[PDB]
RNA sequence: AGGACCGAACCGACUAAUGUUGAAAAAUUAGCGGAUGACUUGUGGCUGGGGGUGAAAGGCCAAUCAAACCGGGAGAUAGCU
RNA sequence: CACAGGUGGUCAGGUAGAGAAUACCAAGGCGCUUGAGAGAACUCGGGUGAAGGAACUAGGCAAAAUGGUGCCGUAACUUC
RNA sequence: AAUUCCUUGUCGGGUAAGUUCCGACCUGCACGAAUGGCGUAAUGAUGGCCAGGCUGUCUCCACCCGAGACUCAGUGAAAUU
RNA sequence: GAUGUCGGCUCAUCACAUCCUGGGGCUGAAGUAGGUCCCAAGGGUAUGGCUGUUCGCCAUUUAAAGUGGUACGCGAGCUGGGUUUAGAACGUCGUGAGACAGUUCGGUCCCUAUCUGCCGUGGGCGCUGGAGAACUGAGGGGGGCUGCUCCUAGUACGAGAGGACCGGAGUGGACGCAUCACUGGUGUUCGGGUUGUCAUGCCAAUGGCACUGCCCGGUAGCUAAAUGCGGAAGAGAUAAGUGCUGAAAGCAUCUAAGCACGAAACUUGCCCCGAGAUGAGUUCUCCCUGACCCUUUAAGGGUCCUGAAGGAACGUUGAAGACGACGACGUUGAUAGGCCGGGUGUGUAAGCGCAGCGAUGCGUUGAGCUAACCGGUACUAAUGAACCGUGAGGCUUAACCUU
């Protein structure tokens, strides 16, 4: 699979960061508006990252207007324009799905202050 | 479930014209100890490859 | 219009910069030499038959070599033809690269299937499962009824039964050609195509138009 | 359907199959030849010959590891402190597998399992 | 996936708060009524002196679902529950004056651009 | 079995 | 105190599946009812066929019951096959 | 029948537990008299499941679910 | 109505839609007072109906773990004809 | 001396007196939308509430929710709710035993497939020397549905309301095919958390059992809900039908001679099988160039020498598979395992120190472990051979190469 390697390899994004499961993480997303371009963004927990090269996504978890959202960005597609760890969490898992069944106090998320 | 007309000797023996058996087409001989055995085992004496893989 | 045969890498993802990602196939197609060509004095129809890759040389059959040694090519992985239109024309010999499709919008995509073995109605036919509660008794999927009774008094050629599943030759048309990579001998066709990863392949102009 | 999976279920479940295992590599770690079916040798190499890699190393936790594996002390201490360094140049392939013939009681083919340096 | 006899929350202000859909429009045989697909849903629980009561027969799109929606980089956004937004049955028009809780850009058609004017977020 | 009245 | 309550042994047999040339001529598996009482159980005894016994289903009376089983009248009779 | 049935008493260990339930063990006794491979359909006994949640069906059949201690608290109807 | 033929009687409730269910009407084919009438707390492996929870019951099946099925060695049936 | 019922479920197949889609004639057909008749069977041709129901009514959809035959199709395929055993009760009839196309509650659905048929998959032989490949395509099967929006055009039409045909574009429903790149499911062969108990002498650390003990996540593979594609254009001959020229019949007349158009039907076009197509085809390569002996002297038998092409067998094995089969490899070797490196998943191992009375926390440390995956590596196992298969391939005639 040298071929696909090499392919995918060409087309990796370069100035991605490093973020753990646990840490607030706010992303740029490109969304087109007519003709003219925009940014806007998405914050939130970041509840399960995985990892495939250029297929690696990681998915965001907030609470907006008392809805809970769930996004599952492709960290290497062109959408997404950067990455900021706003928060860094210290989590013993590298799954939160367990934060969907929790609100409020119960949903608070400890800092990692290495 | 079970049959309406006794079969006869010709269709019996027509179903067991592919139950015969088939005999081994050659035996390999050991290089040096030269016993007849099956090709990839090991010989009576636990030869093998001209090597007496088995102490016994 | 004379196609390729090719070798299912695997599958990939492309990005575009308007943000839309195109599941891809890639596809290499090394160089095709043509073995033999097929005329209509001596054949009775017009075709190519091409060579692609590589094999041992060792378990090249002197039969088999001898048709390969009579064009002056390389033993390859295996023998196919391609059918000839009005204007084309070949030598024995020629070898045939991918930019063949770089005029090319849509190709055509055969291979052998995934092999399933023997399978069930349901797997097979999309038979509808009967109940799996409410009294049923060693029926839950089995096929059911597959007559009407003494009128026919048999069962109609052609009935869905279960039986071998894939491994078979599979035809996917209309298929975009994302990008042609003549510099490392590769395609890219958008969507899936049939056969595993390492499996034969043949790619073919769009037929369909 | 079986598309590239491994490993032979052997007509048993998990914990026997694991258990099975677990006594026949101590057995042919204690004893460096035995007779067993030949479907079984064939599994069995991908158990005793992790196990002697382990052994390369020889540490507090890689014995700790073993003895998980094997839970015999004894199966333990022969690896690390004879098969360990025994085997120490070569890159796996630490056992050979030798054919000889059908077993009498139920027609199963046996083959011979043994370690490659048994020669004394 | 919203089919028959699943419940859906009530994402505006016309009085009801929950819903059962009881068909799915636009097709044969169509079981599935993803964002953006209206629905034929009966009202089950509703508030007082609302502009709806319990009973009525309406029809509603999907706003939000648990299966999410599928974006064309790959990227799927999912929410938490299902909702819909009630429209007129005849007008197809919608009846509550205020979107409540995130909206999904699949609505950005000249029929539900409403909706999208008066939702809180995108 | 059965029965046919 | 209780024909009281929950629940094992014990005695029952409401549902489902399996089995239906079964492991078993009535069972197994998972649930289920009673479980100090009109309870259950060991040993022995008594009631005999137009009779017994029956909280009553024509149930049961040795895998047999709108009249048990064995022998006899008997080679009943059969305008039927 | 070397049959997944039936058959009355006596003895009653350890940890957890209200317990002769249940789990793992002691003493003690066993692995049930065809095996070896393969890992298709289908059947049997089980585990998990996206979104929906009785739309199944004669019928929520079957499955899933509830499940223990203390403490707070508990309606109509009651022969109290 | 365990009783009602006509009959899915008519009206109301429940449901988006109810030949069933609940309430009422009385035109009771063919209720009725110890072969008992009408009520009735509690009880029921009892009949009908509804709701919450719950779910592969289902939309629509997918995967997995075991015992058979399949192959090899040994033993070796049956109904039927 | 036995052909098992209503309905449901599953799976269907045919007819055309056609429900939708297609082509037309009339219309009391302005348009839109209908009415009626003709041609057309290629495809398609609802989910629910009540009831055992078919049916029917009702709710809400759809381009439409067609009518029938097939033992009122289909119980050695399922179900057993209804009828139609034994129990019991109501009303009713009878003095009574009992009885009721009256109503109520409860109530055993057996069969391991011999043959035909059908769905798959092999063996044998044949195709006239043998062998390895690629093909021609006689034949056969699969596929054939359709909505909505936009443009044309608010144009034709109409007083207005309303509102096109004919042609284009886009996006859907259902169905079918393929595949795992993505989103997910599973993942009892990968990590981790945790309850009870037992054991490894003990602490520590681990293992067994308890549904995988109960749980949290998860690689590969499989897979749909996931995402790619498909129905067609085009051609030929036509149905109903509309026409050209044109007589029989000075006219007329689509017809008798001769021409043109005309539909999802038909033959092709697209996809798949296919020379057992015994009518056994074609093309391209490869292999064999010896002695004799007998009489029943002929497509004769037999001995010696010879054993080619190739195949089979065995072994390592496969995203191939029930078994056969099929594909890869066998040292002149990456076929499988292991090994090395990497990637995934889990989430900071063990040991030791540092803080705390202690549970525990922190440091070493994103550590340790890591299945099927990726790129490599002969460390282990794929043996030197034997086995099968032969030695120039009938006759007649013809056309050539000839003497
Ligand atoms: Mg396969
Ligand atoms: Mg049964
Ligand atoms: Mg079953
Ligand atoms: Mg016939
Ligand atoms: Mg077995
Ligand atoms: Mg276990
Ligand atoms: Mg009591
Ligand atoms: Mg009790
Ligand atoms: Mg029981
Ligand atoms: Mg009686
Ligand atoms: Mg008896
Ligand atoms: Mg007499
Ligand atoms: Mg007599
Ligand atoms: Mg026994
Ligand atoms: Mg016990
Ligand atoms: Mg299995
Ligand atoms: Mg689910
Ligand atoms: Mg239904
Ligand atoms: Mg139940
Ligand atoms: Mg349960
Ligand atoms: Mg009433
Ligand atoms: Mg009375
Ligand atoms: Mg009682
Ligand atoms: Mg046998
Ligand atoms: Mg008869
Ligand atoms: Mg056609
Ligand atoms: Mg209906
Ligand atoms: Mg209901
Ligand atoms: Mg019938
Ligand atoms: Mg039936
Ligand atoms: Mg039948
Ligand atoms: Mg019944
Ligand atoms: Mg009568
Ligand atoms: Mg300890």
């Amino acid at each position: 699979s040298n071929i696909i390697k090499q392919l995918e390899q060409e087309q990796m994004k370069q100035d991605v960061p490093s973020f753990r499961p646990g840490d607030t993480v706010e992303v740029k997303v490109w969304v087109v508006e007519g003709s003219k371009k925009r940014l806007q963004a998405f914050e939130g927990v970041v509840i399960a990252i995985r990892n495939r090269g250029l297929h690696s996504a990681f998915t965001v978890r907030k609470i907006s207007n008392g809805e809970g959202v769930e996004r599952v960005f492709q960290t290497h597609s062109p959408v997404v324009d950067s990455i900021s760890v706003k928060r860094r969490g210290a989590v013993r898992k590298a799954k939160l799905y367990y934060l969907r069944e929790r609100t409020g106090k119960a949903a608070r998320i400890k800092e990692r202050l290495n | 479930a079970v049959q309406q007309n006794k079969p006869t000797r010709s269709k019996r023996g027509m179903r067991r014209s592919h139950d015969a058996l088939t005999a081994v087409t050659s035996l390999s001989v050991d290089k040096t100890s030269g016993e007849k055995h099956l090709r990839h085992h090991i010989t009576a004496d636990g030869y093998y490859r001209g090597r007496k893989v088995i102490a016994k | 219009m004379i196609g390729l045969v090719g070798k299912k890498v695997g599958m990939t993802r492309i990005f575009t910069e308007d943000g839309v990602s195109i599941p891809v196939t890639v596809i290499e197609v090394e160089a095709n030499r043509v073995t033999q060509v097929k005329d209509l004095a001596n054949d009775g129809y017009r075709a190519i038959q091409v060579t692609t890759g590589a094999k041992k040389a060792n378990r090249v059959t002197k039969p088999e070599a001898g048709h390969f040694a009579k064009a002056g090519v390389e033993a390859g992985r295996g023998l196919w033809e391609f059918r000839l239109a009005e204007g084309e024309e070949f030598t024995v010999g020629q070898s045939i690269s991918v930019e063949l499709f770089a005029d090319v919008k849509k190709v055509d995509v055969t291979g052998t299937s995934k092999g399933k073995g023997f399978a069930g109605t349901v797997k097979r036919w999309n038979f509808r499962t009967q109940d799996a509660t409410h009294g049923n008794s060693l029926s839950h999927r089995v096929p059911g009824s597959i007559g009407q009774n003494q009128t026919p008094g048999k069962v109609f050629k052609g009935k869905k039964m279960a039986g071998q599943m894939g491994n078979e030759r599979v035809t996917v048309q209309s298929l975009d050609v994302v990008r042609v990579d003549a510099e490392r001998n590769l395609l890219l066709v958008k969507g899936a195509v049939p056969g595993a990863t390492g499996s034969d392949l043949i790619v073919k102009p769009a037929v369909k138009a | 359907m079986r598309h590239r999976k491994s490993g032979r279920q052997l007509n048993r479940n998990s914990s026997h199959r694991q258990a099975m295992f677990r006594n026949m590599a101590g057995s042919l770690v204690r004893h460096e030849i035995i007779k067993t079916t030949l479907p079984k040798a064939k599994e069995l190499r991908r158990v005793v010959e992790p196990l002697i890699t382990l052994a390369k190393t020889d540490s507090v936790a890689n014995r700790r590891l073993a003895f998980a594996r094997t839970r015999d002390n004894e199966i333990v201490a022969k690896l690390f402190n004879e098969l360990g360094p025994r085997f120490a140049s070569r890159a796996g392939g630490y056992t050979r597998i030798l054919k000889c013939g059908f077993r009498a009681g139920d027609n199963a083919p046996m083959a011979y399992i043994e370690l490659v340096d048994r020669s004394e | 996936m919203i089919q028959e006899q699943t419940m859906l929350n009530v994402a505006d202000n016309s009085g009801a708060r929950r819903v059962m859909c009881i068909k799915v429009l636009g097709g044969s045989h169509r079981r599935y009524a993803g964002v953006g697909d209206i629905i034929k849903i009966t009202i089950k629980e509703a508030i007082p002196r609302g502009k709806v009561k319990k009973g009525d027969v309406l029809k509603a799109v999907v706003v939000r679902t648990k299966k999410g929606v599928r974006r064309p980089d790959g990227s799927v956004i999912r929410f938490d529950g299902n909702a819909c937004v009630l429209l007129n049955n005849n007008s197809e028009q919608p009846i509550g004056t205020r979107i409540f809780g995130p909206v999904t850009r699949e609505l950005r058609s000249e029929k539900f651009m409403k909706i999208i004017s008066l939702a809180p977020e995108v | 079995m059965f029965k046919a009245f």
